[PDB]
RNA sequence: GAGUACGACCACACUUGAGUGAAAACACCAUAUCCCGUCCGAUUUGUGAAGUUAAGCACUCACAGGCUCAGUUAGUACUGAGGUCAGUGAUGACUCGGGAACCCUGAGUGCCGUACUCC
RNA sequence: CUGGGGCGGCAUAUCUGUUACACGACAACGCAGGUGUCCUAAGGCGAGCUCAGUGGGAUCUCACGUAGAACACAAGCGUAAAAGCUUGCUUGAUUAACGAUUUCCAGUACGAAUCGAGACUGCGAAAGCAAGGCCAGCGAUCCUUUGCG
RNA sequence: CUUUAAAUGUGCAAACAAACCGGCCUUAGCCAAC
């Protein structure tokens, strides 16, 4: 009354194929990793988007003038 | 000169066994063995002699003797193997016994 | 020791079959943090024959080991000094001589002068764990740690010189276990050759009634009583010309 | 007959002949970064981070680096599609990998004959195929067959 | 051409025997009041230079045994694919491919770094 | 559960070697054995030593000795200036902001294990090592009970 | 039981969200410092 076989696993795995795993830039989480070198990594990001604010605005700023 | 053969430990035993160890070595243990070798009479068999060179005769002496230089060996760094030749015979120590 | 015993034989490290290297030790000496990506870590090497003192600065590296800078006890005599060559007060001196020449190469001198003096106190390396000073280990080998060693006269000189080794003074000559304290007068008599100075007079006041000991030391006049303003020339002048 | 953790290793966690021994120096020195392409090869001699032995030869890259430990990607299929495993070791199971060796040499090589080409040095000449024909002269000739001998 | 200190690879470097070793080193070696440790200054620790190359160490030598690299073994053993092949069967041959090992015989017996020093 | 059922036994939770076919996976009332405990040291660290055995000599002494011993218990793997033996100090067998992960796997839990951040500590001259004894030794809702705030 | 050791296997890589070559900005993250 119990029994166990891999006959048909294989063909049934097959059908809709193995799916590749996903590349390897996306899901790119940083949770878990080494504390110190996260929060350094936290403060240069929360410079880079004022940066990105300030550089912004100059470009409107350029094209309005000119 | 450096082959010259002298006396380097002596070790006195005593075995009760009922509900002891003493080595002696330098100036001391050389004025010792001599009560011991007055009583053997400085005659002692052949077949007591080993064959590394030490040899021994209740207290009971056991009395181990080799060249100088053998530091080479019981040192802890660099600790290295004394030569053959170096080493003490059985012929010779039977020799230097006769002769001292 | 048959032919099967030879077949399946492993043979040690070179190194260890010869005696010279304590492979269990070296990994932890050299081991350092994997999130550093190989920021530079010296070691100091003090090793002492049967009538020398060698002191090196040592970086470990795949191709072998890299030196930095090097004291011998034999460049004393260009100093001031020709007598003990191997004694504490030849430790203290090599060790001083060694971390002056390493700050000099570094170019970091001038700024970081340690003690101008001797006391033979205890005080605390500034590390990481105001600008900081350079900073080693110290490896003895196979040489046994105890009290009053000269190893740590090594290391005492280099301290004093100016080099950051992290140390704490249970092995200093004039430290008590049971008062656990330190006599830091005892400490400048053993730097300064108290002893010394000490054994050599008992054997001229001997040595006369009868008629190797101290041989050349006799055969000079090195009087028993000119040894303190000796050394404290040799210090003097390495600190002023390290090179 | 039991799930554990380390079962029928026996051949595969043991240390080959004459070549018992705990890592060396090289190990101890080299250096990790995240981004890298290691191997990860279980040694028998250190018991602490070992990972499981499902693991013993795949191939993976770097996520994650710490005092004496590494964290590793790797794929594993399931079923219908294939996993991304975060492992996590110590750095003496892991072993730099040469699996784009050939891939930055072709770079280099590309740029080094764009060097070339702009300085104006002449280039190797290309290499012959050896799937033509020709004349062939031959030093000794002989004769095929089956010999008396030969049974 | 050498020596010492720190080393990477970890026997072509190991194990067993002889011969040689300029200078400088490295060792044996002398000693025990002070720091230090023991039944024993033997090991270890301190302080020194009277004797040497005896020993360690280095080099050379030796059918040595081991180790390393080739050749024979051998297109053999085994093996992926094929047949309404053979044989009662064990098994075997054929067609398209891959391809050893023990043994036996030749050659060899460390190499590469940083610093200081003596020819 | 069951080569009908009953009697017997358990593989009914769980570990090693094998079955098993050089990645991983792989069954039988298949084979040969284990587990529900034990340890304030049999845990942590530093130092000093070298084991099993063999030969010669009067428990002691010398030479050899690649691990043939020992690691609480079954087996496998691992280990020689140690991971074994002796010894000195100790309580990292504590706490650890709901950090991440592996094995089983449905990619659920439980048990076990790996890489970490913070506190307060232990050993060590130092680099370092230690949040038990590597890997088997264990348990939901409701209810009772203790501590905290 | 064992070094030696196949054939069939099995993981990864092979230029467009990647990688390469010289400025600059930010961070304490490491280092005696840069
Ligand atoms: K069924
Ligand atoms: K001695
Ligand atoms: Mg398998
Ligand atoms: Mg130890
Ligand atoms: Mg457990
Ligand atoms: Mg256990
Ligand atoms: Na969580």
């Amino acid at each position: 009354s119990k029994n166990h076989t891999n006959h048909n696993q294989s063909s049934k795995n097959h059908r809709n194929g193995i799916k590749g795993p996903v590349p390897l830039h996306l899901h790119n989480s940083k949770r878990g990793s080494w504390l110190p070198a996260l929060v350094n990594a936290r403060r240069v990001r929360k410079h880079n988007q004022k940066a990105a604010l300030k550089k912004r605005r100059e470009r409107i700023a350029a094209f309005a003038a000119k | 000169p450096m082959r010259e053969i002298v006396v380097k430990k002596l070790c006195i035993n005593i075995c009760v066994g009922e509900s002891v160890h003493c080595t002696v070595r330098g100036k001391k243990a050389e004025e010792l063995l001599e009560k011991g070798l007055k009583v053997k009479e400085f005659e002692l068999k052949s077949y007591n002699f080993a064959d590394t060179g030490s040899f021994g005769f209740g207290m009971d002496f056991y009395v181990v003797l080799g060249r100088r230089g053998e530091r080479v060996a019981h040192r802890k760094r660099k600790c290295s193997r004394v030569g053959h030749s170096h080493h003490v015979t059985k012929e010779e120590a039977m020799k230097w016994f006769e002769k001292v | 020791k048959n032919k099967a015993y030879f077949k399946r034989f492993q043979v040690k490290y070179r190194r260890r079959r010869e005696g010279k290297t304590d492979y269990h030790a070296r990994r932890q000496m050299v081991l350092q943090d994997k999130t550093k990506f190989g920021s530079p870590k010296y070691r100091l090497v003090v090793r002492i024959t049967n009538k020398d003192i060698i002191a090196q600065i040592v970086q470990a590296k795949i191709v072998g080991d890299e030196v930095v800078m090097a004291a011998y006890a034999h460049e004393l005599p260009a100093f001031g000094i020709e007598h003990g060559l191997t004694n504490y007060a030849a430790a203290y001196a090599t060790g001083l001589l060694l971390a002056r020449r390493t700050l000099a190469k570094l170019g970091i001198a001038d700024k970081f002068q340690g003690a101008k003096e001797a006391d033979g106190s205890y005080s605390a390396v500034r590390t990481k764990k105001e600008r900081f000073p350079f900073k080693a280990i110290l490896d003895v080998g196979l040489a046994r740690t105890t009290t009053g060693a000269r190893v740590f006269g090594v290391l005492k000189g280099a301290v004093d010189g100016g080099m950051a080794v992290p140390h704490r003074p249970n092995r200093f000559p004039g430290y008590n276990k049971e008062k656990s304290s330190l006599d830091a007068k005892v400490h400048r008599d053993r730097i300064f050759g108290k002893h010394v100075a000490d054994y050599l007079k008992q054997v001229k006041e001997e040595a006369s009634s009868n008629p190797v000991q101290f041989s050349k030391y006799m055969a000079a006049k090195v009087l028993p009583e000119s040894i303190e303003g000796m050394y404290k020339k040799a210090h003097a002048a390495i600190r002023a010309d390290p090179s | 007959h039991s799930y554990g953790y380390k079962s029928g290793t026996r051949h595969l966690f043991a240390k080959k002949f004459r070549k018992h021994g705990v890592p060396s120096v090289s190990t101890i020195l080299t250096n990790i970064k995240v981004g890298d392409y290691v191997d990860v090869v279980a040694d028998s001699a250190v018991r602490e981070g070992m990972p499981h032995k499902y693991y013993h030869g795949r191939t993976g890259i770097v996520w994650n680096v710490t005092p004496r430990g590494v964290g590793v990607i790797i794929n594993k299929p399931v079923r219908t599609r294939t996993l991304r495993k975060r492992i996590c070791v110590r750095f003496e199971h892991v072993r730099k990998s040469r699996c784009q060796e050939a891939f930055k040499a072709k770079e280099h090589q590309f740029q080094a004959y764009l060097a070339a080409k702009k300085a104006g040095k002449a280039l190797p000449p290309l290499q012959k195929s050896s799937r033509l024909g020709g004349i062939v002269r031959p030093k000794n000739v002989e004769v095929l067959a089956r010999r008396v001998a030969d049974y």
